[PDB]
């Protein structure tokens, strides 16, 4: 959903830069 | 290749990066319209205009930062894809269980337009990194890859034919008389055709001889069967916007994870909701267990719900509404094999296969390669 998204996409970036 | 998923990763934004265009496109959608609008826009560019900046405009609405909206859009647009009524994709199992290709997509007129989009569509996102939720199996990434799909693979999308093959490749058919030739069969949309596994397939018997052949061309049928021009449309759709070849150093569990994005994982809900087999929660193996995967960092947690279910993506209820191929499946461990073997999964089942071994340092050692070097 939207919330998880916001999650996924926000952990991402941030495990990677 | 061997380096890590974040070297990677910046390895493919630097080609990114190095083939940006500069100025914008606009894409308009009005929500009601999302797919339409998306899929009207987007084929009527040139691939490479993609490539630059993209403003995503709901029509009448907000505006403000782009981050947001893009991310809104990329959701949203993956998961209209599934719409029944474009019959472009259908699933394996049940309840929306391992998404695949609908083999009688041709049923609609425009369905090679339609995956050459959705290719555009994924290159896109894995462009501007932005992430989606369209729900793709870990052998449809193997394909993008240019990674024969294994025996192994089938357990995930097809239980049955997967034992099927097993059985054939462990026993001696010509001992028990089973008639098999280089050929098979193939019913879309009423109308059943016969494709030849090789040449003269037709007359050619499987023998014991011919065994390993014959599971490998089959295995490869499988997944190939009657979606050979959807997959190719798909794959000339990416490769137009963002070169196939740039994915290489990817496995198709890195790539999944470029997709979808990173999920942080709750070891509170997950041993809450893990069910057992000849195990219990008190097991000396199941506490080394959760030992190891207290030790482990999110990515490695990542990797082995990967291993287990076959995908890095959580039902939004969290690890209580995991399904598998049959209905509802709870992540599983079962006390199967020789501490010799290395854990094994079953992902249609959600289960794990852990061994009972003798130390925690054998379990977790075991465990930690099995994760990062088997499947
Ligand atoms: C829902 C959620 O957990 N979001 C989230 C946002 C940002 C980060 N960022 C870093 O850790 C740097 C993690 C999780
Ligand atoms: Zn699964």
């Amino acid at each position: 959903d939207p919330a998880q998204m916001y999650c996924r996409e926000a952990a991402f970036y941030c495990f990677m830069h | 290749p061997d380096r890590s998923f974040r070297w990677k990763y910046h390895q493919f934004r630097f080609l990114c990066h190095s083939n940006a265009l500069p100025s914008h496109v606009k894409i308009s959608v009005s929500r009601q319209t999302l797919f339409e609008d998306s899929f009207q826009q987007i084929m009527n560019m040139k691939p490479y205009d993609l490539r630059r900046r993209l403003y995503i405009i709901m029509r009448g609405e907000e505006g403000l930062d782009y981050g947001g909206i893009a991310r809104e859009w990329f959701f949203l647009l993956s998961h209209e894809v599934l719409n029944p009524m474009y019959c472009l994709f259908e699933y394996a199992g049940k309840n929306n269980y391992c998404l695949q290709i609908n083999p009688a997509s041709s049923i609609n007129p425009d369905h090679l337009t339609y995956f050459r989009f959705i290719g555009r569509f994924i290159a896109m996102a894995l462009y501007h990194g932005k992430f989606i939720d369209t729900g793709f199996t870990l052998p449809f990434y193997k394909r993008m890859l240019n990674k024969r799909p294994t025996l192994k693979d089938l357990e995930s999308i097809d239980p049955e034919f997967y034992n099927s093959i097993v059985w054939i490749k462990e026993n001696n058919l010509e001992e028990c008389g089973l008639e098999l030739y280089f050929i098979q069969d193939m019913e879309i949309l009423g109308k059943v055709t016969t494709h030849e596994l090789k040449e003269g397939g037709e007359s050619i018997r499987v023998t014991e001889e011919n065994k390993e052949e014959y599971i490998m061309l089959l295995t490869d049928w499988r997944f190939t069967r009657g979606v050979e021009e959807q997959t190719k449309a798909f794959l000339d759709g990416f490769n137009e916007v963002a070169p196939l070849e740039w994915l290489r150093y990817f496995d198709e569990k890195e790539l999944e994870l470029m997709l979808c994005g990173m999920q942080e994982i709750d070891m509170s809900d997950w041993q809450k909701s893990t069910i057992y087999r000849h195990y219990t929660k008190n097991s000396k193996q199941i506490q080394w267990f959760w030992q190891v995967v207290k030790e482990m960092d999110n990515e490695k947690r990542i990797r082995l719900l990967q291993f287990v279910t076959g995908t890095c993506r959580l039902p939004v209820g969290g690890f209580a509404e995991l399904i598998g191929s049959n209905g509802p499946q709870k992540f599983c461990i079962d006390k199967v094999g020789k501490e010799t073997w290395l854990p094994r999964s079953h992902t249609c089942f959600n289960r794990l296969d852990l061994p009972p071994y003798k130390s925690y340092e054998q379990l977790r050692e075991k465990l930690l390669y099995a994760i990062e070097e088997t499947e």
